[PDB]
């Protein structure tokens, strides 16, 4: 139904193996490429959106709205009620129900110093967003464990790892 | 048929003190089921004494047949139904016929069979967790509940009662790596810290259990001489070094959450809730 | 995963509608008619950022048929699975065949043959789970498996999950 | 499974089976399923047949009686013909006191077959007997095999 901005893509003889869906190769297709284009077709880059972002936005994005139809004058069931759609309305109380059981941080400030430390770290201007996206959201502990859930870090041994991840450990809420 | 009911079973040969123990937990679950129709048999023919206890020989000698000599339910049914009722005679002496079972029931004794044999492995598992264990001491509470233990539901309070007071041994034994964090890390790190006198100090373990399972009290407990918030703050100044808590009340809602834990993993507490709840509980919607 | 895609829906609107009121009637039907809804090539649509200040742009009256099309463009938050990718989850249902696991609005079945051999399925447990000495997995109990597989569906995405690898089962 | 090759193999060794312990004999079966099922399934008998005495197609095989209580059968059949010549052991003239019971060569003169007068045989001093001697409680199976040897196989 909803069309991505990327159109074309039309006829050829050619046939490449980058086009397959894959994770652990960081294949994720065309129109979910590393370059993408906005309404004013400028670049832009892949968004990728953590647990904790897209908790954030969801929750900001949602109250938000609860507010404009209120006339501007915290729940999460009240929250999802606000939505028309019954569908609609379960969609979001089952990503709601999700993200809160799963939100490793449900602080502003801690996604905020998050995204900076994966974002401004000179290891971290080289990794793809979706594997920054990964990191903070499986919440992993070890460096090997991290390796084997997530295989692009491997070819990436340029990276402080370790120190990292206990960063990250900090910043997680006990 | 029986191979079909057996096929996830991997151990069904059971010991005679097994075999024994069987029977009993299926002439149990039996009488539990058939309560009212042992009670109406009971009250209508009140002449003749022990007719239950005629119903358990029955019952016993049903199970016999089926796992000992692999019996199939008609077969029995058409052969061997004398067991399966009583043949009594009146003041009058005229032969009155008492049937004490039905093809349905020896179903209920397949079925039954099936779920002790199932129930058996569980209770052999926590047979030998509890000898690596290895207790210097026999816990009487363990003791007290595995010989009346009969649901799963009880051998996983027997689980849970034994992996919570044992945890730091659990885990050696579990050791005797995947980093899954303990649920009980926290109760841990308070048995270690210095804050763990002050929980026995609370009410002791053995008393508390001595009370509850008497149902009445037998030792008063005794409050200890100075507050709480005394205690707990005293013994945090005086032991800065190793007091991990921040502050006096961290502390404190944490020797109330230890003990909250300990409380709900009392099996006898547990117990007492699921009867009650079985017996006089209702329906809401 | 999720994500932040700059979409674009065609919405097409009855002459009746012809009124001072057009622009938030046509807010409300881009939300109700995008929100939750399911497809392949995208996943799933959660939410719309900047719902009532969306861009709607002039309408052209369609020849022949005097009902008006709007083009509508807007950013809105995007979730979909990848094959071989490790996700966290909570398991919905315990069957013989597998169990089924929910990430967020996806349903995922992991079956038996995808799983570990020493988490028998115990049907006599209460409730019945596949277990094994150390684990036991039951409705309810959060679990981290990989996603092997995804079915696309008409407006529907059926995945498959799997824990035979290491640190996947039981979290 | 176990329908089909059982039925395989009496369709590999012949026609139809002669008789019951040829489930045994004839390696069929084994003997716990042979044991359970022995009673619930039967071969007509056919008094044309009859005529020889060394007939293998026992007419007990054609009633709800299972095989380890045709001996006790037998043992009825000889107490209502009240014949005292033949003992416990002689299973021939057992045999041939069913024979004359349930296919007389000559026909009763009255209307009462001679399987009528297994009605006049108490049942509850050979259930008794039977418990003294070797423990058993078949009084009922006693009742069942008088039952079969009035009518054979009478619709439940």
């Amino acid at each position: 139904v909803s069309t991505s901005t990327v159109g074309a893509r039309r006829r050829r003889a050619k046939q490449q193996v980058d086009d397959e869906e894959n994770a652990t190769l960081l294949r994720l297709g065309p129109e979910f490429a590393l370059k993408q284009y906005d309404h004013d077709g400028n670049e832009h880059d892949l968004i990728a959106l953590s647990l904790s972002e897209s908790r954030l936005l969801i929750r900001e994005a949602l109250k938000a709205r609860s507010r404009a139809r209120n006339g501007g004058v915290i729940d999460d069931d009240e929250l999802a009620k606000v939505t028309s759609g019954a569908v609609a309305n379960g969609v979001v109380k089952k990503t709601l129900d999700y993200l809160n059981t799963f939100a490793r941080f449900k602080d502003e400030e801690t996604c905020t110093a998050v995204d900076q430390l994966l974002h401004n770290s000179s290891d971290c201007s080289v990794l793809h967003p979706f594997e920054i996206a990964q990191l903070s959201s499986l919440g992993c502990e070890d460096v090997d464990e991290a390796i084997t859930l997530i295989p692009s870090l491997a070819a990436k041994k340029e990276v402080n790892l370790q120190r990292i991840l206990d960063e990250l450990n900090r910043l997680e809420d006990p | 048929r029986f191979q079909a009911y057996r096929k996830s079973i991997k151990n069904y040969k059971l010991s005679d003190v097994d075999y024994s123990n069987e029977r009993d937990w299926i002439v149990e679950q039996l009488k539990l089921e058939k309560r009212d129709f042992l009670q109406h048999l009971t009250q209508a023919h009140s002449s003749v004494a022990h007719l239950e206890e005629k119903f358990e020989a029955s019952v016993k000698k049903i199970v016999d047949f089926i796992a000992i000599e692999s019996f199939e339910v008609p077969f029995i049914w058409n052969h061997r139904r004398d067991y399966a009722l009583h043949t009594y005679n009146d003041d009058s002496n005229n032969t009155i016929i008492v049937k004490l079972l039905n093809e349905d029931d020896l179903w209920r004794i397949v079925q039954l069979d099936l779920d002790y044999h199932s129930i058996h492995d569980k209770k052999a598992a926590l047979s030998s967790i509890y000898k690596q264990l290895d207790l210097d001491v026999v816990d009487p509470t363990y003791e007290e509940f595995f010989g009346s233990a009969r649901t799963l539901s009880e051998l996983q309070d027997i689980d849970d009662y034994l992996t919570f007071n044992y945890s730091s041994q659990v885990k050696n034994l579990t050791a005797v790596m995947k980093r899954k964090y303990s649920k009980y890390a926290i109760y841990d790190r308070i048995r270690q810290d210095a804050i763990y006198p002050v929980v026995q100090s609370i009410a002791n373990i053995s008393q508390m259990r001595e009370n509850l399972a008497q149902s009445k009290r037998l030792h008063q407990v005794e409050d200890p001489i100075e507050s709480p918030m005394d205690m707990i703050a005293d013994i945090m100044s005086t032991e800065k070094d190793k007091t991990t808590f921040i502050s006096s009340e961290k502390a404190y809602q944490a020797v109330k959450q230890f003990f909250s834990e300990q409380l709900s993993y009392e099996p006898f507490i547990r117990k007492t809730i699921r009867t009650a709840f079985q017996s006089f509980g209702v329906i809401n919607i | 995963m999720f994500f932040l895609k700059d979409l674009s829906l065609i919405l097409t609107l009855h002459p009746s509608y012809f009124g001072p009121q057009m622009n938030q009637y046509l807010r409300e039907k881009l939300l109700t008619d995008v929100e939750g809804t399911c497809t392949g090539q995208f996943g799933y649509i959660v939410t719309v950022l900047d719902g009532m200040n969306i861009d709607v742009g002039k309408g052209r009256i369609i020849p022949g048929s005097g009902s008006a099309e709007f083009e509508v463009k807007y950013r809105a938050v995007v979730w979909k699975p990848f094959k071989g990718e490790v996700v966290d989850a909570i398991v919905s249902n315990v069957s013989p065949i597998g169990f089924f696991a929910d990430v967020g609005p996806l349903n995922v079945f992991v079956s038996t043959r995808l799983i570990p051999d020493n988490l028998v399925y115990n049907p006599s447990n209460s409730p019945p789970a596949y277990m094994s000495n150390d684990e036991l997995i039951t409705k309810g109990s959060k679990v981290r498996l990989k996603v092997v597989g995804t079915r696309t569906d008409v407006n529907e995405i059926y995945a498959i999950g799997s824990i035979k690898e290491d640190f996947l089962g039981a979290i | 499974r176990k329908a089909a090759g059982l039925i395989q193999s009496i369709q590999r060794i012949g026609s139809n089976l002669v008789n019951r312990a040829h489930l045994i004999t004839e390696q069929l079966t084994s003997k716990t399923v042979f044991l359970n099922m022995a009673s619930f399934v039967y071969i007509v008998f056919d008094p044309d047949v009859e005529r020889n005495p060394q007939g293998e197609m026992d007419l007990l095989d054609s009633t709800r009686i299972h095989p380890e209580d045709y001996s006790l059968a037998r043992k009825m059949a000889a107490d209502a013909l009240d014949i005292e010549d033949i003992d416990d052991d002689d299973e021939s003239a057992m045999r041939n006191a069913i024979y004359e019971m349930v296919f007389p060569r000559s026909p009763p003169k009255d209307e009462d077959d001679l399987t009528f007068k297994l009605d006049e045989l108490i049942l509850d001093d050979y259930a008794t007997e039977l418990e003294r001697k070797h423990q058993l409680k078949k009084r009922s199976t006693l009742q069942i095999i008088k039952e079969e040897l009035q009518s054979r196989y009478r619709e439940i």
